[PDB]
């Protein structure tokens, strides 16, 4: 079977600018377990980018956590770049405050 | 790990009750039981791991702590003499499946020698008139032979004889001597013989 | 209550990147606990939780210890299933395993799983009765003649009524403070426009442990199964849980609409509304 | 605590 | 089920040797196994497949075990030492924890010098009239002596035909001179029928011996003829009186 990926970009902690926190991606539900995930600011891919270890839902399919430290600025927007073999074009979430 | 019996002796067409005893064993070790028939390759018999498990050969008899097992033979034949391994082959999750096998315990059936006839027996060479050899036969399995005491001369286990056709076993051993001087007549002398062993010159 | 402990399993084929690569992560209810991961440096079990390093060296050299067997024993599994299905050998696979047990208040059994995939499908798990085998299709039907003869089910079963209860009630009682203490989601409402006539509601469930939750939007005390736009539960990062669910609204009706939270770390169903 | 399984498909 | 050759093997000490084995077709695991003579077999190395896991069992880095297709496995051991002396054994299973098939094994000794080996001289030993009198039973035996190595398979033959019945074979061959380091051996047997195929003129009794030493390829430098590969037999006719 082949599962194409659920994605979720949210703060650790409620947005609050010039805070420090954490940026998340959420990956999920999909299948097989290879994901090409990216974190992105302003287009720049970061490194010392973390990601939790490899686990799956009652249905088989996977789920990961990336995240890195950030700070939230009004400037800056930051987004997710997730590329997976169901998908046919990388695909680009942005990241909302108020989701 | 494992201990065992180094050996046991049976009749044959008798059950055999060989223990193994496995003080340290996990909750989810599996018990293997192997033989090793004379000059030949290891053999699985039967494993278990909690309850009771059954051949057709064997049965296995795990006890209700699993600290030790017995591997039962239900009708022990001459075939049935090998050595006996009893193995962890888990080892505690440790390991994957290849065999420590133990030391074993070393199985010997005997026959049911009913009506015996101890004798001992000097046997000519068909090409040379001169050579000779000695041969113990129709003892039961209550005697033992000994190697003798004199390093030249030469005394062979006992081995058991089957003449399938007339149902009929024998036990024997064959003593021979580099010394143009040695008599069957005192060859199994290092042996408790018995008293009407049959004695022609 | 009831508490349940899982491993999780996940072995994936590579051709030509390397020998197949295995995964494990130990999970006490919703909390990870521990991993391995077979292309780490020095491959061990490492712990992910505080009260795990409690245990002692002889605990980790047998976690470690069975890991690196696994390691070996589903790069089996892998080549098998390629010839069980005549695959060539140039594709990648996932074989993918999830075990272990669930207890009562008193500490018993409750139930016990051991169930396998292969490609996401399932393959052979262990039933309810912790004795006989499911097999998905004619390949499994293979695995299951040589695990019945083998008597895999008995050890299983050993295991489940065994070790995995009283593992899992020592991990529950070291780390009792975390684990049987749940964490009341910290809620709040707000509010987005669309255009003139048009705002979204929107109903935040944050810091909240177990996973397990429920929130439901009311326009006047009526259910908005239907037009409630829900999010799959959320991991904090902090061990912890986010969720929100949201309606779209005509201005001014704010009022009409209440939301209501449901979670085991809280005394009582909470009610909710948007804040003037 | 894990427990091996040795058995293979 | 499983094979393996060659069954015995005489190897000068620092010679090669490769040791074969074809496992039961479809088996993906494979073992190999060290017996020294009196002990129980003992793990050398495992495969999955072709590829070699635990190699954790081999004494030395001369020890060079393959198996390319994932089939037949050959065990190379290089600069052979007398401590090599053993059976190496051969197993094959369904997959890793399933039951291990066994071949017959293959018998290796380690000696100084080809000079030590020997083929066995063998002979017949007609049965003794008290016996016949006395049990209607005859037993003839069979002595085969003075050979080295311990690489012999005797068996017993009657009017052409192998036989199985009546017989028994010691299962371990003594040492002759037990103070040498290169010893040779005698092996014992015997065959018991009942008297009155004895005396028959025309029944022939034939004890062979196959042993098991050098062949065309090795080289041989001393004056008594290369103690080959070879049956050594003696045979006894039937008597009336």
């Amino acid at each position: 079977i082949q599962r194409t990926p659920k994605i979720q970009v949210y703060s650790r902690h409620p947005a609050e600018n010039g805070k420090s926190n954490f940026l998340n991606c959420y990956v999920s539900g999909f299948h097989p377990s290879d994901i090409e995930v990216d974190l992105l600011k302003n287009g720049e891919r970061i490194e010392k980018v973390e990601h939790s270890d490899l686990s799956f839902s009652k249905d088989w399919s996977f789920y990961l956590l990336y995240y890195t430290e950030f700070t939230p600025t009004e400037k800056d927007e930051y987004a997710c770049r997730v590329n997976h073999v169901t998908l046919s074009q990388p695909k680009i979430v942005k990241w909302d405050r108020d989701m | 790990k494992t201990t065992q019996p180094n050996s046991m002796e049976s009749n044959e067409e008798e059950p055999v009750h060989l223990p193994c005893n496995h003080s340290t064993i996990s909750g989810t070790d599996y018990i293997h039981w192997y033989r090793q028939l004379p000059s030949q390759g290891p053999e699985y018999v039967i494993h278990g791991l909690t309850s009771n498990v059954n051949n057709r050969m064997a049965s296995l008899a795990i006890a209700e702590d699993r600290k030790s097992s017995t591997l039962i033979l239900h009708r022990a034949t001459l075939r049935d003499a090998a050595v006996y391994y009893c193995i962890l082959p888990l080892a505690g999750g440790t390991s994957y499946g290849k065999l420590t096998f133990g030391q074993g315990t070393i199985l010997t059936v005997h026959p049911n020698i009913q009506n015996p006839d101890p004798a001992v027996y000097q046997l000519r060479d068909s090409k040379s008139s001169d050579k000779s050899v000695c041969l113990f036969t129709d003892f039961d399995s209550q005697t033992n032979v000994s190697q003798s005491k004199d390093s030249d001369v030469y005394i062979t286990d006992k081995t058991v004889l089957d003449m399938r056709s007339m149902d009929f076993k024998s036990n024997s051993a064959v003593a021979w001597s580099n010394k143009s001087d040695f008599a069957c007549a005192n060859a199994f002398n290092n042996s408790i013989i018995p008293e009407d062993t049959f004695f022609p010159s | 209550g009831s508490h349940s402990m899982r491993y999780f399993y996940t072995a994936m084929s590579r051709p030509g990147r390397g020998e197949p690569r295995f995964i494990t992560v130990g999970y006490v209810d919703d909390t990870l606990f521990v991993r391995f991961d077979s292309d780490a440096t020095s491959p061990r079990k490492e712990p992910r939780a505080p009260w795990i390093e409690q245990e002692g060296p002889e605990y980790w050299d047998r976690e470690t210890q069975i890991s690196k067997t696994n390691t070996q024993t589903y790069r089996e599994n892998l080549r098998t299933a390629l010839r069980y299905y005549n695959q060539s050998e140039a594709g990648s696979h996932i074989i993918q395993r999830m075990y272990g047990c669930d207890v009562g208040p008193d500490g018993r059994l409750l139930r016990g799983y051991d169930q396998y995939a292969y490609d996401g499908k399932d393959y052979i798990a262990l039933n309810e009765d912790l004795s006989s085998w499911t097999a998905a299709d004619t390949a499994a039907q293979i695995t299951q003649r040589k695990w019945e003869a083998a008597r895999v089910a008995e050890q299983d079963r050993a295991y489940l009524e065994g070790l995995c209860v009283e593992s899992l009630r020592r991990y529950l009682e070291n780390g009792k403070e975390t684990l049987q203490r749940a964490d009341p989601p910290k809620t709040h409402v707000t509010h987005h426009p669309i255009s003139d006539h048009e705002v979204t509601l929107r109903c935040w469930a944050l810091g909240f442990y177990p996973a397990e939750i429920t929130l439901t939007w009311q326009r006047d005390g009526e259910d908005q199964t239907q037009d409630t736009e829900l999010v799959e539960t959320r991991p904090a990062g902090d061990r912890t849980f986010q969720k929100w669910a949201a309606v779209v609204v005509p201005s001014g009706e704010e009022q009409r609409y209440t939301c209501h939270v449901q979670h085991e770390g809280l005394p009582k169903p909470l009610t909710l509304r948007w804040e003037p | 605590e894990e427990y091996l399984q040795a058995f293979t498909y | 089920g499983v094979s393996q050759s060659p069954r015995y093997k005489v190897a000068k000490r620092g010679q090669d040797v490769a040791l074969r084995c074809d496992p039961i077709s479809g088996h993906v695991s494979l073992f190999w196994y060290q017996q020294a003579l009196g002990q129980g077999p003992e793990f050398l190395t495992y495969f999955q497949n072709e590829a070699q896991l635990d190699k954790s069992g081999l004494p030395s880095d001369r020890f060079f075990a393959e198996r390319p297709e994932g089939s037949v496995s050959t065990l190379k051991i290089q600069r052979t030492q007398q401590e090599d002396s053993a059976v190496y054994l051969c197993a094959s299973s369904l997959g890793q924890a399933y039951e291990q098939y066994f071949g017959p094994g293959t018998r290796l000794t380690v000696t100084e010098d080809l000079k030590n080996v020997f083929p066995p001289e063998v002979a017949v030993f007609e049965p003794s009239e008290a016996e016949i009198s006395h049990t209607q039973k005859a037993t003839l035996v069979c002595l085969a002596t003075g050979f080295y190595p311990d690489h012999v398979e005797l068996s017993w033959w009657v009017n052409g035909k192998e036989v199985h019945s009546g017989v028994s074979t010691d299962p371990q061959p003594l040492k002759e001179q037990p103070a040498l380091n290169d010893s040779r051996y005698a092996l014992s047997s015997r065959l018991r029928v009942s008297a009155t195929f004895w005396q028959n003129p025309r029944n022939h009794f034939r004890c062979q011996v196959q042993f098991y030493g050098l062949s065309e390829n090795d080289e041989w430098t001393q004056d008594r003829a290369k103690p080959v590969t070879q049956i050594v037999s003696a045979e006894a006719w039937g008597r009336a009186d």
